[PDB]
């Protein structure tokens, strides 16, 4: 029925724009207002303002009204926003929603339906690296019982998209990927694995990581620590 | 300038039924030319209202007419799993009538439509319908494009898109000179108004008694729109035909949307496809810019030129700022490509609440000297209040900017004198075009005769 | 003998109408000769509050259900500080939804007749034009226990038949309660378009609105679906024929629309229908609550033998002869007219008297004649 | 502007059980409320609006009653599709305020952490730092304490903790801790301790491991 899809992740400097779109399609697209929101990392959505797609009359809200700019496009029926001057402050997911405007019967509108998918925008200055990997072994007095886990270390690497898998994926059960952490404006990323006690090192345990934006593929096997 | 006011014709109908509402001109194959009128408050059968048609001869004294007999049993019929049922009480047959070739088309808006599918239904809505019949073969046939069998849920489910339940088709309607019928549903796609087009020899042959629901093979239905300037605007409150592209193979519509863009008004010049070729805008609101359109040369060049009526236009005056007087604006048709820009007269009336402008007909040429004239209708006027038709004569410029003559009412208060005109058509073989008149608060019609 | 003029009640004019005097001097004896005249003061002054008649006008569509308490709670606040403004009020309300009658109306199934409201789950009232509810009161609690109890209807289209409404509030006096000396108030609450003259066509009705009371004894407009929607020419005349000064309470998405109404009909105002207090709307109000009245005067029971000349003394000191009556006067103003009473001979009977009055207030002036 | 205040900042229940959540308005806002549900993956629907009405599509067990102050949003027979995060939004007067958040969680026969620790890798010696990981696995509920010891001595600084969302399969919890230091400072040390906390138990669970004990 009614689609609302949204542009992709953006990685901008602290202190550039950026233009983030919300196409739309399955209705009429001028009889509704195009909400924005912002939701931060913890949680707490915030309305950021509306536009009237007929006229372009924007109405803001107080915080974020020299912050945000609200256009449209009638002819592809998208709507834009633009961020200026971004700072370490709009690191946030951005969501478009439509509202009723202009009603044909006896109605009105209640509140803002049908939300888009979410634009995540990341504003940090640090350029594309690649992921240095490390293997993560158990203590050589600190032997298992019935289970034991081994891990792949990821550490030191921009934009985080990141695939880790064990055995090509082969090895799925048991297997948590924690989320990365940023430090220093690097990101941090760990994987554990769990296994029967005969499993390894009887058997080959890898870990490869793959990191689209540095275009990066690294296998890893974990060996056993020695004397 | 030359009608005559003393001797006068009259036809008189029914009492109480509305005669005089709509009318024209009709001819047969051997080319005597009668009177078809609409009667959309007749008793029918069972002493309730349904509407009529009357088919009035030429006689210099008048009287009373012969009805054209039709169909005001209401149908239900069993398809599969659901009822059809048509609802032809209070159905104002005859509001709008017109005729082509030998064919006279009377259109009942207001005629209720239901289908039953078990527990749910359509909802009892106007689509409207109406009728095409050739009284010297007694042919008989109908025409309805807005019936549909989709339940309410699935209309409330796709926020009633393509909604054609309460068109009220045969609101206007017109006949293009190749033999296509084209009507105005000014309530349709959910109040936005829509146009219907179909051939008439196509209607006639595609039509079987029995079955309340069907389908032209040929007719074509203009688009819905998501513009708010659209809504509420009643597009199809009157419709018009025209050349206005300089092709002769192409046919042109104009189409009066009186309250376009809240309440502001606008005619709109398509093509035959329903494309836009030119859009006129109102100039006051709620002025009802769009109730009368008229596409006549006034200029004497060869190109159509354009009339619009606003019968509720407030003129600004000493005494009184708010004059609901009414106006008339004249648009010429230039050389070339050119738009038409800014009106190129503008008529305004004189006495109040006059509705000066709520009908407009081309008259032909009426005098006889190379450029046609219009008339123009105020139902209200005259120092009175009973109703006038003022005569506009055409010069090489547009037209004159004063009436040439004035028609007061024979009828007493509130008769409507002027709410219907038709000119243009001789009807005593004299050379001159004349002029009928319909004043349904008095359920009676008047002929003037030019000499 | 010389005639002489002695003032016998002398009262100062009062200063706030918390008895309270409008006229200084009271009574007056005058003493006359044959064939003399003798001169005399007035002091006219206003010093009561004006009075004010305040009827609403409440749109009860389904569009217009959860904007009930915003328009219930300007009526709470609106009917309090004109409280404190005049202390002769009247508050009366009545609504409307649009003309009962295809296709403005849900006519299917037979159980759609008696709540429209039947496609859905829940319930509500049948349609209906316009009914009078509260008539003009001076008793506020009655008014919102009355505004309370209303509940909202369902019709199919966009706009609303609330013109008829103005027009039927404007035109029944006897019914709605409108007082002749007063200040006259409409106020009309929507949300929506509004249907106007000529638009219903689309339901069969073509016969123009008349500008009569058709309001009966069951207090429901009764030609609802039997004559068209007036325009605005005939809405105009009206009003400016009963004096009646019109307010549109609107919201917020419909604000441009009836401001650009209120160019094409003079002397109305439009305000806003917010959540809180409708503040621009009270403001608004406050703002027309400086009426300033005229003061005029009346001679009752004058003897056919005397004969009365009058000087006005408006604000400032700027004198007119010939002149007993003043405008453009503020609440609390005073003006003063010099009165010359001149007797024809002598007439037999030896005492007389007649009355100098303002026109519209109990006070007023005696004076006893006496022939000398 | 308006403040609207969620009762139940986090909300365990079990399959089939009834549960309800508030929000309440600073000022008057006669019926304009709508809930709004957002399941983990980034998408928003609403589910009721005008404070009672269910959207199209909403099974018949949601359902909300009250207006004026206080408004709720009540599951009967709570199933396993709807455990996710809860919004409230006021669209009453601008700008539109919406609710704290509640997020639904399913309890199941809580557990005890496995705590597992991990010596720095070689390569990570040679480039100049050294990360030193401990794993908390399998616990629930998700609420728990760590802490670092170096050789006795409790670390504060340079100290990464993440945690994870709860599992899908068997509604755990795990969680890694994440000690980075230089190289030189991690060989002045010979112990490290990791020290988890958790309401199961009330003695800690501790994992030491010493530097070179091969
Ligand atoms: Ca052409
Ligand atoms: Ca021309
Ligand atoms: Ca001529
Ligand atoms: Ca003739
Ligand atoms: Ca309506
Ligand atoms: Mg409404």
């Amino acid at each position: 029925r009614c689609s609302c899809r949204k542009s992709g992740p953006e990685v901008v400097k602290p202190g550039a724009s950026v233009k983030i779109s919300c196409k739309a399609s399955g209705y009429s697209f001028t009889a509704y207002f195009m909400n924005w929101v912002k939701q931060s990392h913890g949680k707490s959505l915030e309305w950021i303002g509306r536009v009237n797609p007929y006229n372009g009359d924007t109405l803001y809200n107080q915080r974020f009204k020299g912050k945000a700019t609200l256009t449209v496009d009638n002819s592809s029926r998208t709507a834009h926003m633009e961020l200026l001057s971004l700072t370490s402050e709009d690191s946030a997911i951005y969501y478009c929603g439509r509202s009723g405007a202009y009603y044909r019967y006896d109605g009105r509108a209640y509140g803002m339906d049908y939300w888009g998918q979410g634009t995540s925008v990341t504003v940090s200055s640090a350029k594309t690296t690649p992921p240095s990997v490390y293997p993560l072994a158990p203590g050589s007095a600190a032997q298992t019982n019935s289970m034991v886990t081994l891990g792949c270390l990821v550490k030191g690497y921009f934009p985080e998209p990141v695939t880790v898998t064990w055995n090509s994926g082969s090895l799925s059960s048991g297997v948590h990927t924690f989320p990365a952490v940023l430090q220093s404006d690097l990101y941090t990323l760990s994987s554990s694995v769990t296994v029967t006690s005969s499993t390894w090192p009887s058997q080959s345990i890898t870990c490869n990581v793959a990191h689209p934006a540095s275009s990066t593929k690294v296998d890893k096997k974990i060996e056993p620590r020695g004397p | 300038l030359n009608l005559d006011p003393v001797q006068l014709t009259f036809y008189a109908g029914p009492n109480g039924s509305q005669f005089g509402f709509s009318l024209d001109f009709h001819k047969d194959s051997h080319g005597r030319v009668a009177i078809v009128v609409g009667a959309p408050r007749t008793l029918g059968p069972s002493q309730e209202e349904t509407g009529g048609v009357f088919l009035c001869p030429w006689r210099a004294e008048g009287g009373q007419c012969p009805s054209l007999l039709f169909d005001l049993r209401d149908e239900t019929r069993n398809v599969g799993s659901q009822t059809l049922q048509t609802f032809k009480a209070r159905q104002g047959l005859g509001a709008s009538v017109v005729s082509w070739s030998d064919v006279i088309v009377a259109c009942a808006p207001w005629q209720h439509w239901n289908v039953l599918e078990k527990t749910e239904e359509a909802e009892k809505t106007p689509v409207g319908s109406c009728f095409l019949a050739q009284p010297e073969s007694g042919r008989r046939a109908e025409y309805s494009p807005c019936r549909g069998n989709t339940l309410s849920r699935i209309y409330v489910e796709n926020d009633f898109s393509w909604d054609k339940r309460y068109c009220e088709a045969g609101f206007s309607s017109v006949v293009t000179q190749a033999g296509e019928l084209v009507l105005g549903a000014p309530g349709g796609y959910y109040f936005l108004g829509l146009l219907a087009q179909a051939p008439v020899a196509d209607i006639f042959s595609s039509y079987r008694p029995g079955i309340l629901l069907w389908h032209v093979s040929s007719q074509s239905l203009s688009f819905d729109s998501s513009n708010p300037e659209y809504f509420d605007g009643y597009w199809g409150y009157s419709v018009a035909v025209g050349e206005f592209d300089g092709d002769l193979n192409t046919t042109e519509y104009v189409v009066g949307a009186p309250t376009w863009s809240w309440t502001l008004g606008a005619v709109e010049i398509l093509d035959s496809y329903y494309q836009r070729l030119h859009r006129l805008r109102g100039e006051q609101m709620a002025s009802y810019f769009g109730h009368s359109v008229a596409v006549t040369d006034v200029n004497g060049d060869g190109r159509h030129d354009l009339l619009v009526g606003a019968p509720l236009y407030m003129e600004s005056r000493a005494d009184r700022k708010l004059a609901e007087v009414g106006r008339v604006y004249l648009f010429l048709q230039p050389r070339g490509p050119h738009a038409l820009g800014a009106p190129s007269l503008l008529l305004t009336g004189t006495q109040l609440y006059g509705r000066f402008g709520s009908a407009i007909a081309p008259l032909g040429d009426l005098d006889r000297d190379g450029y046609n004239d219009i008339a123009v209708a105020a139902p209200y006027g005259g120092p009175s209040g009973r109703g006038q038709v003022l005569v506009f004569l055409g010069q090489s410029e547009g037209l004159r900017s004063r009436p040439s003559q004035v028609l007061d009412s024979p009828f007493p208060t509130g008769s409507a004198f002027g709410f219907s005109l038709r000119g243009a058509v001789d009807i005593d073989d004299n050379g001159y075009p004349d002029l009928i008149v319909g004043a349904y608060g008095a359920n009676q019609v008047a002929v003037y005769r030019a000499q | 003998p010389v005639s002489e003029a002695r003032v016998l009640e002398d009262r100062p004019l009062s200063d706030k109408g918390s008895q309270v005097t409008q006229v200084s001097p009271q009574r007056i004896a005058l003493r006359l000769r044959p064939d003399d005249s003798k001169n005399f003061s007035i002091q006219v002054r206003q010093v009561e509050d004006y009075p004010v008649d305040i009827y609403y006008l409440m749109d009860l569509s389904y569009s217009m259900k959860d904007d009930l308490w915003s328009i219930q709670n300007l009526g709470t606040k609106l009917a309090t500080q004109m409280r404190k403004l005049t202390s002769n009020l009247r508050i009366g309300f009545g609504a409307f939804v649009d003309k009962p009658v295809s296709p403005y109306m849900y006519i299917s199934p037979p159980e759609a007749l008696e709540n429209p409201c039947y496609d859905m789950k829940t319930t509500c009232l049948p349609m209906f034009g316009y009914k009078h509810v509260l008539t003009l009161t001076d008793q506020v609690t009655r008014f919102n226990e009355e505004v309370k109890k209303q509940s909202v209807s369902r019709n199919r289209d966009a706009p609303e038949g609330g013109f008829d409404a103005i027009m039927q509030a404007t035109v029944c006096d006897e019914k709605i309660g409108w007082r002749n000396d007063a200040s006259h108030l409409l106020v009309f609450t929507t949300d929506a378009k509004t249907h106007i003259a000529l638009d219903g066509r689309l339901a069969g009705i073509v016969q123009p609105n008349d500008g009569q009371c058709h309001v009966g004894s069951d207090n429901h407009y009764s030609a609802s679906t039997t004559m068209d929607y007036p325009s605005l020419g005939l809405m105009t005349e009206k009003l400016s024929q009963k004096n009646i000064n019109l307010i549109f309470a609107v919201t917020e998405n419909v604000v441009n629309l009836y401001q650009n109404y209120s160019e094409l009909i003079p002397g109305t105002t439009v305000g806003v229908l917010s959540m809180d207090s409708s503040n621009v709307l009270q403001l608004i109000v406050d703002a027309y609550g400086k009426i300033r009245s005229k003061v005029e005067l009346e001679v009752r029971d004058l003897p056919e033998e005397l004969s009365l000349s009058f000087n006005a003394t408006c604000l400032n000191n700027e004198v007119i002869p010939g002149l007993k009556s003043c405008m453009g006067l503020k609440i609390g103003d005073t003006v003063s007219f010099s009165i010359e009473a001149k007797v024809r001979g002598c007439p037999q009977e030896k005492e007389k008297s007649f009355t100098i009055k303002p026109v519209g207030f109990k006070d007023s002036l005696i004076v006893q004649v006496t022939f000398d | 502007d308006i403040q609207m205040t969620q009762s139940p900042s986090s909300l365990s229940a079990s399959l089939g059980e009834r549960v309800s959540l508030t929000c309440r308005a600073s000022q008057e806002i006669s019926a304009y409320l709508s809930w709004l549900q957002q399941k983990p993956d980034g998408t928003i629907k609403r589910l009721i609006y005008a404070a009672s009405t269910l959207d199209s599509g909403v099974p018949k067990r949601f359902s909300g009653s009250r207006s004026g102050s206080d408004y709720s949003l009540t599951i009967s027979s709570l199933e396993s599709e709807d455990f996710a995060d809860y919004y409230c939004l006021q669209f009453a007067t601008y700008p539109w305020t919406f609710g704290g958040g509640t997020k639904l969680e399913i309890r199941r026969a809580d557990a005890a952490p496995t705590v597992s620790i991990f010596p720095p890798s070689s390569e990570q010696l040679t480039s100049g730092g050294a990360s030193v990981v401990c794993f908390l696995n399998n616990f629930y509920p998700k609420d728990i304490n760590v802490k670092w010891k170096i050789d006795g001595s409790e670390r504060q600084n340079g100290v990464l903790n993440s945690w994870t969302d709860q599992d899908s399969k068997d509604s755990t919890y795990s969680m890694s801790s994440t000690l980075t230091l230089t190289k030189d400072e991690y060989e002045r040390h010979n112990s490290y301790t990791c020290e988890a906390t958790h309401k199961t138990s009330t003695s800690p669970i501790v994992k030491s491991f010493n530097r070179n004990e091969c």
